[PDB]
């Protein structure tokens, strides 16, 4: 009657391997699926395990089965930054009988970052609205963005886009509000990159 | 014991 | 082509309020279910129907009434409204036969639903959009736009950007989850950001037509609208931009 | 020396009052030793013998639970089914399963079977080497690839080549004295004329466990079956059997119509007339 | 869609003497489908703390019962086995018999 997924959150460089472990707890189980959930949609079947095979493999993923000890697992080696996604595993009897689930795992593959040229720049805007917001866009990977120690400037968290036509990703934050007292010179509260930050 | 798996038609 | 459908998208109401979910899959399948996905990302398994026969009950406040009226058909009236029924209801359908051979149970897109105790603090956002700063425009050759969707509750909303009347996806970036504006409240309304990177060539050029379009999801053609505010129907709230030199 | 598990189980669809009716019954050897019933109020899996009484709480839980899915899928086939051969929803079904294993006189594991029953006939069943699939319609060789496929044997032998001889190993030592007894054939005869001048013959086995039993009327060299006529061994209701043979006979040579009675527990061979 | 009609034996557990305890047993088998209906009779009476066993089928998927009910025989009383089936026009009635 119980599922242990573990971990809870997970990042990964666009490189490595992710490895999640579930835990069942029935030994009665034979079924064991993986479920990948996109962005609150609908969660869809990308592997599972039948037989007794203690091994099945599809390209990029691979799932273990040692049934006797009460633990299966996924394998996302080749990583990259579509796998970015809430993973579920699942164990049931087969047949007409209930998939039990994991609490999931939120899976992050961080990218590997272009060349990076980070910058907080200030756009402004056709205005009706308050704010400029501020950009901190292009710094590498291995930057971590926290928040603001005030009530009224609003920081988002690191985020990828990916420019496809031209091979080129990048990170970025956002940062807004409503002070006088506001710019982009420190908005951002953190360790930033050494700094190279262009501040214009 | 009995089953612990059984198929579907 | 061929799925597993599911209406409404979104929906509110409140407290002990009477709503009704439908599903449908034309797969083919034998079994169609009905999972509850929580606030914390948990799946619950609820009901289960083979061929009209209902299978797995699990446990039935009997609030909770599901109905299957032919194999590819399969609803859920709920009665009487929790605030804890704030969860977000999955449809699947499998296919027992053969093993079952194909294990694999497909799911809907989900019926999101916030129950709330008082409707008059739903409101729809606000849209901003930001153009690029001419800094990076220099650095890079690059051109970020920023927009803004903001003070909106619950969080019902699906942001866009479209360029020249199509919608775009390529060097797009939305916010994974929203900021609440005030962390401390249950309350709390919400902000959303996205970010829509292109050339710095493609940004000057104003026959190029930038608009940031966020779907909120709000009350229907009944409620109680009684007060000076708008009534957040569900409606959609644009903004725009053009390239400049 | 040879035992055997084996278990039994009977769902039959009520199409309108309510789900279908299973019953579902075990046995080791010729003993029954658990048995369910839905129509039952209890809804587990219940004793029918003193040795397995002996169980601690998982397993008679876990047996209850094994055995309700055991009808849920059955549940799921008889609509199935109903589809495979294009049936009315109307009509009432009934599907048969049963599996077991055998072992011998060393305890270790010889047969094994997995056979299936579409309204009391053949449907696919497992075939000796516990590997492949013999179907016996159209229907069922759907069924047959699709569990190939899907591997199904791989798992039903497992059971059988293993789990189901472990357990019948335990069952029969706990049960020490139940399933290893040998209770022999309580035998006599009986005359009873018709006729006037013809009289039947009828030599009677009782009390006997197992049911294994051989009733032979006779040549006087060797044999007979102009009417030797015989009837199923039947229970007794105590955990024994019966049964018998019976000769219609010329009126004044009764005294040369011998009837043997082969069994185990019988050290040697019975041969048995009416003087 | 198949059809097999219930063999029917009756007879006692043990041997029958009059006055002391038996039983009256009623052996179905070999019959198709399993729904079939099965009285015990006393003198022509139907008796009712009548048990049965559990379902079950041969190795030709025939099903088969065991009815049986704890009675004392006598000189006068004659007991009789009443089976109702799908595959019977009227109910099939046989009579016990100490000698068969």
């Amino acid at each position: 009657e119980n599922v242990e997924q573990h971990p809870s959150t997970l990042s990964v460089q666009e490189g490595d391997s992710a490895v999640i472990k579930c835990t069942y707890s029935d030994s009665a189980s034979n079924y064991f699926p993986w479920y990948k959930q996109e962005l609150g949609k609908g969660p869809q079947l990308i592997i599972d395990i039948r037989s007794n095979v203690g091994e099945k493999k599809d390209q990029r993923i691979a799932v273990t089965l040692n049934k006797t000890a009460k633990h299966f697992s996924l394998h996302i080696t080749e990583t990259q930054p579509e796998d970015s996604a809430v993973y579920f595993c699942a164990a049931s009897r087969g047949g007409a009988q209930k998939l039990v689930f994991g609490q999931g795992t939120r899976l992050t593959i961080n990218p590997n970052i272009q060349n990076p040229d980070p910058a907080v720049y200030q756009l402004r805007d056709s205005k009706s609205s308050d704010k400029s917001v501020c950009l901190f866009t292009d710094f590498d990977s291995q930057t971590n963005v926290s928040q603001s120690k005030d009530s009224d400037v609003y920081i988002t968290d690191k985020c990828v886009l990916d420019m496809r036509s031209m091979d080129f990703k990048s990170n970025s934050a956002v940062a807004w509000s409503n002070k006088s007292d506001f710019a982009c010179a420190n908005a951002f509260n953190n360790s930033i990159i050494p700094e190279d930050t262009f501040f214009p | 014991f009995s089953g612990e798996y059984i198929p579907t038609v | 082509d061929t799925a597993v459908s599911q209406t409404p998208k979104y929906l509110v109401t409140q407290m002990g309020n009477d709503k009704s979910i439908k599903c449908e899959q034309n797969l083919g399948h034998d079994t169609m279910y009905w999972y509850k996905q929580d606030s914390k990302k948990f799946l619950k398994i609820m009901f289960s129907y083979n061929n009209k026969e209902l299978i797995i009950n699990e446990t039935v406040p009997n609030r909770f009434s599901p109905k299957s009226p032919d194999k590819a058909h399969l609803n859920l009236h709920i009665n009487s409204l929790e605030l804890g029924d704030s969860a977000v209801y999955f449809c699947a359908s499998s296919q027992l036969a053969g093993g079952p051979l194909y294990n694999e149970q497909f799911f809907g897109p989900g019926t999101r639903l916030t129950v709330l105790e008082d409707l008059k603090n739903v409101f729809p956002p606000e849209v901003a959009v930001f153009e690029p700063s001419e800094a990076e425009i220099s650095h890079t050759q690059k051109a970020t736009l920023v927009c803004l969707a903001t003070g909106f509750y619950p969080d019902h909303v699906e942001l866009s950007w479209w360029v020249n009347g199509k919608e775009v996806h390529s060097g797009v970036c939305t916010d994974p989850q929203p900021l609440k504006e005030q962390p401390a409240l249950n309350d709390s309304r919400y902000a959303l950001s996205s970010r829509l990177r292109v050339s710095a060539t493609f940004w000057q050029n104003p026959r190029n037509h930038f608009r940031c379009q966020v779907q909120f999801y709000g009350l229907s053609e009944n409620d109680e609208w009684t007060q000076d505010r708008a009534k957040p129907v569900t409606q959609i709230v644009s903004a725009e931009a053009w390239g400049r030199a | 020396g040879s035992h055997s598990m084996r278990y039994f189980f009977t769902s039959v669809s009520r199409p309108g009052r309510g789900e279908p009716r299973f019953i579902a019954v075990g046995y080791v050897d010729d003993t029954q030793f658990v048995r369910f019933d839905s129509d039952a109020a209890s809804q587990r899996m219940e004793p029918r013998a003193p040795w397995i009484e002996q169980e601690g709480p998982e397993y008679w839980d876990g047996e209850t639970r094994k055995v309700k899915a055991h009808s849920q899928t059955h549940r799921v086939d008889l609509g199935t089914l109903r589809g495979y051969y294009n049936q009315s929803e109307a009509g009432s079904h009934t599907v048969q399963r049963m599996y077991g294993c055998d072992v011998g006189s060393d305890w270790r594991f010889l047969r094994g079977y997995h056979q299936y029953a579409y309204d009391g006939k053949d449907y696919i069943a497992l075939k000796e080497d516990l590997r492949s699939w013999t179907a016996a319609d159209m229907a069922a060789q759907t069924t047959k690839h699709k569990w190939e496929a899907a591997h199904v044997a791989e798992q039903l032998r497992a059971y059988l080549e293993g789990t189901c001889v472990e357990w019948l190993r335990r069952y029969l030592e706990n049960g020490k004295e139940t399933l290893q007894r040998t209770d022999a054939p309580k035998t006599h005869m009986t005359h009873h004329a018709v006729s006037d001048h013809e009289a039947t013959l009828r030599c009677w086995a009782l009390s006997f466990y197992p049911a294994e039993i051989t009733l032979t009327w006779q040549r006087d060299g060797e044999d007979q079956t102009q009417d030797t006529e015989l009837v199923e061994t039947r229970p007794a209701g105590d955990g024994t059997f019966q049964k018998w043979a019976a000769v219609v006979v010329p009126s004044g040579q009764e005294q040369r119509y011998t009837c043997h009675v082969q069994h185990e527990g019988l050290p040697k061979p019975l041969t048995l007339r009416w003087e | 869609m198949i059809q097999r009609t219930p063999k029917i034996q009756v007879y006692s557990r043990h041997p029958a003497e009059n006055g002391k305890s038996n039983f009256l047993n009623c052996y179905v088998s070999g019959f198709h489908p399993s729904d079939i209906e099965v009285d015990l009779l006393k003198n022509g009476e139907r008796i009712e703390k009548v048990e049965h066993s559990d379902l079950s089928f041969s190795k030709d998927w025939s099903f088969y019962l065991l009815y049986y009910t704890e009675f004392t025989p006598t000189e006068k009383d004659e007991y009789a086995c009443r089976v109702n089936h799908v595959t019977l026009s009227q109910p099939k009635i046989v009579k016990w018999d100490r000698d068969m």
